[PDB]
């Protein structure tokens, strides 16, 4: 029950360096959390990168670095490489069990940044004639691949009964995901306002329907 | 030349239980323990529990006191996890790793399998219900225009759409499967120009193997 926090996402680009942090909800970080880090690469491969703190693990390049500064844990890319887009997660240990941070994506930009195409799309009454409801919210061709889709329904927010498919590559490198946001017949035509919101690197861009 | 084995996948019934198997290999056993690791798409990891093989010592995390149950084999070298009354919050995949030589917390997650994808429902093979998606009286004068089609309510994966079987397929975009109440949607949409359509009409062809069904949908305007 400690909340281990990292930075979301970063982008770097080739040669330059990066560091992200890791830092505890339970204050200061100590040397007896033992802070690892753990890289994730497509398909499930992970790998350890560092443990008690700063100790790196043997084939592991000297470019990854692990620190503590202040009060929290730390890894410093100096050589920054294509290689490392991945997604990395420290660990802490608080006297009888570890606990994961949410990790970082990092993004080592290789081509300019594009923004989303968000689509929605209203219930088919052929859905609807089953007593049921769903909005669709396609993103596409967007680069670096991180965003977050929220939506609202009659301008409040909602946050049960939708779902976003993590992105995915697109045969071009940019990427797409999907939301869906269900509701029984009723519901649906209890509202008016429905909105899809995606933002991505600080812009969010927007598309509601209304009934 | 270290190396634990998990199989792939694992198909289990809400309420029921299960148990996965690491088989560990490469290395001494006994003096390296073994962690387990959740992770539900779209989430991060989640620290289950880790073992020392020799003498049965374990730390469980609070959270999965009771669903996780953790055991060696030393003989065979194959580590343990029992889950207890799955539930279809624990569809995920799940890892062991191999941490520290001995009591120290002085290494690392070293090595890992490459997962359990364990997969948590009651359902049995259902064709998708495939509704289209036409836009919207919000009328683009403009060069382009998207329609698509959801592939609702099937089980089990996967399906595959294509757009007039292959006619159209510049700027075809297929999404991930998402899991939702025992059975998997997904959508498809696919870019055009404007004149294009309703011009000429738009159908998607959607397969699904397991149910030996196949079916079109006409995207019709609103
Ligand atoms: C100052 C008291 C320390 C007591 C610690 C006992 C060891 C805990 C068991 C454990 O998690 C060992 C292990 O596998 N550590 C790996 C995990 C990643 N980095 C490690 O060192």
């Amino acid at each position: 029950q400690a909340v281990v926090t990292q930075e979301s996402a970063l982008t770097t680009s080739p040669g330059e360096t990066v560091t992200l942090t890791c830092r505890s909800s339970t204050g200061a970080v100590t040397t007896r959390n033992y802070a690892n880090w753990v890289q994730e690469k497509p398909d499930h491969f992970f790998t350890g990168l560092i443990g008690d703190t700063n100790n790196r693990a043997p084939g592991v390049p000297a470019r990854f670095s692990g620190s503590l500064i202040g009060h929290k844990a730390a890894l410093t890319i100096t050589g920054a490489q294509t290689e490392d887009e991945s997604v990395y997660f420290c660990a802490l240990w608080y006297s009888n069990h570890w606990v994961f941070g949410g990790g970082t994506k990092l993004t080592v930009l290789g081509q300019p940044k594009s923004s989303p195409s968000v689509t929605l799309f209203p219930p088919s009454s052929e859905e609807l004639e089953t007593n049921k409801a769903t909005l669709v919210c396609t993103i596409t061709d967007f680069y670096p691949g991180v965003v977050t889709v929220d939506w609202k329904v009659d301008g409040t927010p909602v946050t049960q009964g939708m779902e976003t498919t993590q992105p995915s590559k697109q045969s071009n490198n940019k990427y797409m995901a999907s939301s869906y946001l269900t509701l029984t017949a009723g519901a649906w035509e209890r509202h008016s306002s429905y909105s899809c919101q995606v933002t991505h690197e600080g812009h969010t861009v927007e598309k509601s329907l209304s009934r | 030349q270290v190396q634990l084995q998990q199989s792939g996948s694992e198909l289990v019934r809400p309420g029921a239980s299960v148990k996965l198997s690491c088989k560990a290999s490469g290395y001494t056993f006994t003096t390296y323990w073994i962690h387990w690791v959740k992770q539900r798409p779209g989430q991060g990891l989640e620290w289950i529990g880790t073992i020392y093989p020799g003498s049965d010592n374990t730390y469980y995390d609070e959270k999965f006191k009771n669903k996780a149950t953790l055991t060696v084999d030393t003989s065979s070298s194959t580590a343990f996890m029992q889950l207890s009354s799955l539930t279809s919050e624990d569809s995920a995949v799940y890892f062991c790793t191999r941490g520290s030589l001995y009591y120290n917390n002085y290494g690392w997650f070293g090595y890992w399998g490459q997962g359990t994808l364990v997969t948590v429902s009651a359902a049995k093979t259902t064709p998708p219900s495939v509704y289209p998606l036409a836009p919207g009286s919000n009328a683009a004068s403009q060069s382009m225009v998207t329609l698509g089609c959801l592939v609702k309510g099937y089980f089990p994966e996967p399906v595959t759409v294509t757009w007039n079987s292959g006619s159209l397929s510049s700027g075809v975009h297929t999404f991930p499967a998402v899991l939702q109440s025992d059975l998997y949607t997904l959508t498809s949409s696919v870019t055009v120009p404007s004149s294009t359509w309703p011009s000429q009409t738009v159908t998607c062809n959607v397969a699904h193997p397991a149910s030996s069904t196949k079916v079109d949908k006409k995207i019709v305007p609103r």
